[PDB]
């Protein structure tokens, strides 16, 4: 329950047309669609009030909207183009322009040439004995590199169970070619456990990376493999060494 | 213009307390709110500010329709409070602040910096260097070279053991670089440990 | 190193509360102080900071020997409070931090900003453009030109009218700029009234 | 009462020597000489703790100190030179390194040539009538250009009386050649009274600027008139105009 | 039994340091917490107790799994600190302690014990007698007579003056007790001021 | 933000049903309900681990549970009856039996007969001149009596604004019949001020006690006014005398 | 008055942790000490107390010149720690407070409170009754008749077999009494043995 | 090494005089004489900074001092009387009033009539067979009664040696007359041993109580025998009984 917004990520070619679902639960009358870019607060793109409404904020360019069902505010775009490449947020409240609840958020990248879209390339690095014998603690480090856009989600799995204590993924993707505005990104995460735990070699350490690239009905003409929404991962079994 | 908010980031020791301020030009503004937004997720309501002044709880917020500002006072900070705090004002059509960021840093009990090297599975090795356990005061900046990559410090937490540590990483396409020279563009402790064998 | 302190300036509305935090690195430290220094005279004591945490009086300072940071909290700001604040830690021989500047800005009731043109006594005419009245949000900066001198804003108080107002000044050799194209490089209000005749 | 320090301002040619006095009316045992520069807290030069004492902080360059009597700590430079040009404070302490009572300070400028020492041109601009027929209050502005160093003290005098009620002077002097290491300085001030009070012609306004340059027995050769500790002022009477 | 913990009320002077103890029987217990709870409201976490002892900040806590003991220390008391403190031990499903009450009693500096008569508004008068400004060495007691009700000492904080007074109230069914005989049942400072007119 | 818990108070008669609301904003997963009674630590009544769980702790008697949404965990008693009168605390946790966030609480009084529910009688006692002419400080007492149960909220209102500075309200209510198990409570409170303030006749002092008695849908046949949720208040003005 | 120290005797469980508190009134006192005094013997130094706070070692000493408080702190107390603790101040002429008595009480893990009867040697036989092996939970009090005598409980350590016991003795002048009625004037457990054969 | 102080115990009759010998090895320059009593810490009587000093702490009544040698600081009372009954602690001091070192101490008693001095009546009681046959431990009880003052040191002796393992003594005597100030005291000790130990018949148990009363040369005209310092004992051998 709450307020559910789909999808989470999406990669678009200019002149395409997807739609953003905003699901609402609280039986609320008012619903809004925002747009968050580096350097400013939110900027209203559109809103509704019951089942027929639109207008405010700053709707150019191609943002048509729709409020058929009281529960679902559909933000759409029939000619996706840069800009638009921002981070969208649906929201709702029963007030008017009062207390309102936001959806997880959609991070959309609109390009013109899908040619430079890349799946990540995870890899796991095992603790340094130098460390083990000094801290009585071992840190594994995961590294996903060379992916565009930055639509990923890194998670650790220990023994088929995802952990959250002792972890720390970077808040922010790192550019490989800081110059080139459309640079491949890279992310790192550290999972640290006791020197006893790593030692035991029946403990399984799996680094997982979810990537949201191409779709199935997306033209692709490159020599390489279609960079579709996929999972990349790297394993590592504990060592007495 | 319209809604101005505290500028630069507020980096603060964990036990501390913080102060936030928001200015609103439009005199006849009606409603006011504070919103906490973790990185990089969505806005979540925190307070609603009234002229009565608030209370709940460890949090305080107040409205001076007089000077046309509202404030947020977070006392007894927690690492969790790390996020961007946003002033929202109902001015007939509701303006959103650009936001002011708060990074709460953990004060390291037993600080022993170190620069280990973790070897890769499979083969080729490549290699990555790990900067860990330095104090919170220490800063990790990027590198002179365009082919070497560094990540800013990242606080890690081990609940079970009641132990938090910092941590940054550096790697590169064999230059060949090493750990000895890794973070030379950064100000590292005058006792930082560098293994080798 | 040794003693770090809140960096950039706190520019806050008169009435807000402000929080300063200072983190020392050496655990051995023995005494801790908060000093206040008006520009540009001398450090005058403000707070002796004790482990017990302070009480009086509007000001509040506490010690956290464990996390190795001291703090200062000024509730209900005042213009007079506008200064640079200094962290002092007695690390065997007393260290001085480079301090954080606090500029409490007053609120202008009815902001009717303007730019008049005062004329030189004596003779010569010269020229001085006076920007005054505007609200404390307006922010004045330099000019694209080097022969046009610009001074930062400046608050002014007429005691027997409880009337305060901001003020900024700019001048240049008869080049001959006017008081209409003066602070061209700053973000002036939309309602600035320019008298010419 | 009080911890007193002198002189307040001073200028020395490289090689020439001087001496700073710290006097303490408080019967304290501990005394200090600090140096204060931009981008760094105070810095200890010496400190005495009795009547024969000296020590640490950063003694070179030519900083010697004496404490014959307990009331007085005397810091002395034997061969002044740039650097050494900064602002000196001195403190008294009844504790060891406890609560420290400082002195007003000493702003010293060390120049290897007295040529670039200039006094201030003071100009009092009169209130634009517009201000009066709109704000019904008058503002007398005052400037001080082309002076070096920034050793000045600016004041207003309404009819034989210095006034502060309704004033505002730049906290810091301006630079006319911002990218020069030895720029000529300029400083502005403001004074404001009720419009009616401006028209009154029996009213007299004076902007008094204390400069602080050359001393009596200083080798002056330059054509211009020896830049010595002086006072420059500008006036404007009441205009019913 | 089970999670046992220091018995009754701790009445301690404003500056002192206190020690809370709590014993747990189940050797295999997993995790431990202290929770604070103000009269009269919800438990709020205070400390997660770990074996290596804790740190921040004015508050210390440690665990001895050997003797099976959990301790808490508040150095440099404040009045703020009055509340009930709960030992919480996991060990399967987490058991809540009964908790111990701390009543930080304030330190008076210029105490003139006095008992005044406050005369009702409205009418009827009834009658309330007011004991006040006595220091913390004093103990107010219930009343011999049952038609006379007497509240225990209560502490006051005139904030704008850093002033703190004690006080205790009494009243009855016009029997018709005067202010003097009100606290006969209590031990009054030898010099307590008594005005009658 | 946090954990909201409704209601704050309640008076039931043996046999009536009702439900306490506990709302969790933090999108946690674990949620508990406790009961608090003198001499014993919290005892768990029920709990949930996801969106469908219950069971342990101690549930007899009438303690039913629900958790359809996840953010809301209900607690009901289909048949009240003394005991069951106690302070209820709901809680929330991301853990399991790790760290938990408590709600403001609920204080419930169950009675086999509602004839002994009374509202408080507020009365404000002006300062004694003996005190003013000796302490130059004035003290007002506000008395609330005869009320059962102790579901109250006393406050000081100085010139239309509630004050905390300078007030001290008893930590616990009193008993006028120490013997009886259902005695009418009393409660005193003190507000103190600079005598100057009290003598000012434009300064207004209001004492105010919110009571939380019977609900609307509740029988009542006694000669005296139904003891429902009401606000009793006594006041006084500044005696220049 | 002058240098005051915690009043009566501290009766603490053998594993608990204790706080002593001392207050001086001379703002300008120079040095500060805790002296330990065994029963019933002579003072020996324990520690010198510093503002920074002591360190070693299970024994902790804290000073606060602001509040003028000295505190001693014993964590995980042992039985060998029972002693009168003396707060000593260097206020010109070294001052000795009356000190406070610590009385660590043993942890009786497996108690079975019995009352045996010892038969005298020599002759007379008089009558000796031994109340023994009760946990420190059960308390003993004097006697009603004054021809009968009753000692207060006393603590015994069988180091070799690490067995600590808790005993009390009662005797009278042929009244004539037996071991069953001996300890009536005290809270006797439900499960107290009474072998009269 | 250290600091020695004599005597240890002593009884006097009001009027009689005596001296307290305090010698010091550590070659210190400061020496003190303190006086401990119930309900107040150590009180000072005299001190000495060199080798010819006296004066402070508080001196009345007849406390006169004498420091000639330096290693010796002598105290004496020319005419005794109650009060004056208390414990006396001599103390040596190197530097100033810093760290100080104490002598074992003295326990003086001053009575205006020796008629009520009495020695103890020791006696040992054999382990209740009930005990050995339940705890498998044997507990002997010693008993000293009728003495005055509490000038006693009781001790358990097993086989010609003293033992400290497993012994327990009342910390304070027990006035056999809770009335009289000069009531006669009683004390009790306990020695628990492994059942098997007691059962050994080659094992000897001795309860020694030294008493410090009268001396050789003290007047005595009471019919009974003289209450002089002495060591009263009571024995028992290990029964296999």
């Amino acid at each position: 329950a709450g307020v559910t917004q789909t999808p989470k990520f999406r990669v678009l070619k200019t002149g395409q047309s997807m739609t953003l679902l905003c699901a609402q639960d609280m039986n609320h009358e008012y619903m809004y669609w925002y747009r968050q870019d580096p350097g400013m607060g939110l900027r209203l793109i559109h809103y509704s009030v019951g089942e027929g409404t639109t207008a405010k904020g700053e709707v150019p360019d191609g943002y048509n909207v729709s409020r058929l069902k009281k529960q679902n505010f559909l933000l759409g775009l029939e000619s996706a183009a840069p800009s638009q490449t921002s981070v969208y947020f649906c929201a709702s409240g029963q007030g008017n322009f009062d207390i309102q609840y936001f959806g997880a958020g959609t991070r959309l990248s609109v390009l013109e040439d899908l040619k430079n879209v890349f799946p990540p390339e995870v890899a796991v690095f095992e603790p340094s004995e130098a460390e083990i014998s000094h801290t009585q603690k071992a840190t594994l480090v995961c590294l996903a590199t060379g992916f565009y856009p930055d639509h990923v989600e890194l998670s650790w799995w220990v023994n088929g169970k995802e952990v959250h204590s002792g972890v720390c993924t970077d808040p922010q993707p790192l550019k490989e070619q800081p110059a080139l505005n459309d640079s491949r990104y890279a992310l790192s995460s550290r999972l640290r456990v006791s020197a006893t735990f790593w030692q035991n070699p029946r403990n399984h350490f799996r680094c997982q990376v979810q990537f949201y690239g191409l779709s199935e009905n997306d033209e692709w003409t490159q020599d390489r493999a279609k960079p579709v929404t996929q999972i990349v991962s790297a394993e590592a079994w504990g060592r007495a060494d | 213009k319209e809604v101005e908010q505290d500028p630069g980031p507020f980096n603060v020791p964990e036990g501390a307390t913080v102060a936030f301020n928001c200015t609103y030009s439009n005199s006849a503004s009606q409603s006011f709110f504070w919103y906490r937004q973790d990185s990089r997720k969505e806005p979540k309501l925190l307070m609603s500010v009234y002229s009565s002044g608030n209370e709940d709880g460890r949090f305080t917020a107040q409205l001076n329709r007089a000077s046309q500002y509202i404030s947020l006072l977070i006392r007894d900070s927690k690492l969790s409070d790390s996020a961007t705090y946003l002033c929202v004002v109902r001015a007939g059509k509701l303006i959103f602040g650009q936001g002011t960021e708060l990074s709460v840093k953990p004060n390291i009990q037993n600080p022993d910096p170190a620069v280990y090297q973790l070897r890769d599975s499979k083969s080729s090795d490549k290699s990555v260097c790990l900067f860990t356990d330095f104090d919170s005061q220490t800063n990790v900046s990027q590198s002179k070279d365009s082919d070497v990559y560094i990540t800013d410090k990242c606080v890690l937490d081990m609940r079970s053991m009641d132990f938090k540590s910092n941590s940054a990483v550096a790697w590169s396409n064999k230059s060949d670089f090493a750990c000895a020279n890794a973070f030379n563009n950064s100000i590292i402790p005058e006792d930082t440990f560098f293994p080798s064998p």
